[PDB]
């Protein structure tokens, strides 16, 4: 999810985003690959996004509730590309596919 | 390599020059047909460079020869049909010369839907900055520039390839039942998923 977020920040220079775009491009990544074992449904990815927001790596803009759901909410990342690269280098068991997707 | 190959540029070619033209003969005082590139490339291969720059008025003329393999002329009291048994190899670049990832794939190609449909193989090339690829490309180019002949290792001679291709083209293989049902199931899976199939 973080790599997808970085790709979104690179393609759209300094603009917010929501859950749907991240989900769509994660689906694109898992569909381009032939048969990789990443068949996950919407609720589990939603829970993972909620956990990421809970750890306060992502912060909302102009906070409001009720009018806007958790979906369709403008999120931003609080990390730098070099930090992500350095952290990913020290990841214990990073698979090859996700590493190459991050490089791409 | 292929002696039966014809080359042409995109914009410099007109509609008449591609398929055929109707011209009045000076001595006979009548109308005859002057051949175009496509009918000269019969049973060969025709290569088009910068296919994007061609006007739609030219590609619509190409349309018939693309699929029906023949060209029909019904102009100025001249009625005829001609064989256009050719294989077309087209080269082009995306819109504005760069593949913009901020836009959709469909928005990156300015080609009509039937033209997109009528190509069997459609390859799209994207350039990326990788150090190993850069090193390989640079060493290959410099080796070719410095060592012109000793840097070429060909497994088979070009004339040998030509003779083998000539010998092979006359065979007409039959389709097996196993190949038949394998093709059926493969097409099932493929079609169950812009460039519509």
């Amino acid at each position: 999810l973080i790599i997808a977020m970085k790709h979104l920040n690179d393609i759209y220079e300094e603009e917010p985003f929501n859950f749907q775009m991240v989900y769509n491009e994660f689906q694109k990544f898992v569909q381009r690959k032939a048969h990789s074992v990443y068949n996950f449904e919407k609720p589990v990815v939603m829970k993972a996004f909620e956990h990421l927001q809970q750890l306060e790596l992502i912060k909302p803009m102009e906070r409001t509730s009720g009018n806007s759901q958790r979906e369709y909410q403008l999120m931003k990342l609080l990390l730098d590309n070099t930090q992500i690269m350095n952290a990913l280098q020290k990841y214990p068991n990073c698979p090859t596919d996700v590493r190459q997707w991050a490089t791409s | 390599f292929s002696p039966r190959a014809v080359y042409t540029s995109g914009k410099a070619s007109s509609a008449a020059g591609l398929t055929a033209a109707v011209v009045r003969d000076e001595e006979s005082h009548e109308f005859v047909i002057e051949a175009g590139a496509l009918m000269l490339a019969d049973n060969g291969v025709c290569c088009i460079d910068e296919f994007d720059k061609m006007d739609v008025r030219d590609q619509v003329a190409i349309h018939e020869a693309m699929e029906q393999q023949t060209i029909s002329i019904t102009k100025a009291g001249v009625k005829a049909t001609l064989n256009a048994r050719t294989s077309i190899l087209a080269a082009a670049n995306p819109i504005s010369g760069h593949y913009d990832r901020s836009k959709s794939l469909k928005q990156n190609i300015n080609l009509s839907a039937p033209i997109m449909s009528r190509f069997d193989l459609f390859f799209i090339l994207v350039d990326e900055c990788n150090e190993v690829t850069d090193y390989a490309i640079a060493r290959r180019i410099v080796d070719l520039h410095s060592r012109i002949e000793e840097s070429i290792d060909r497994v088979y001679s070009l004339d040998d390839i030509r003779r083998y291709l000539l010998f092979a083209r006359q065979f007409k293989p039959k389709i097996s039942k196993e190949s038949e049902d394998f093709i059926v199931e493969q097409y099932k899976h493929l079609r169950q998923r812009s460039w519509r199939i």
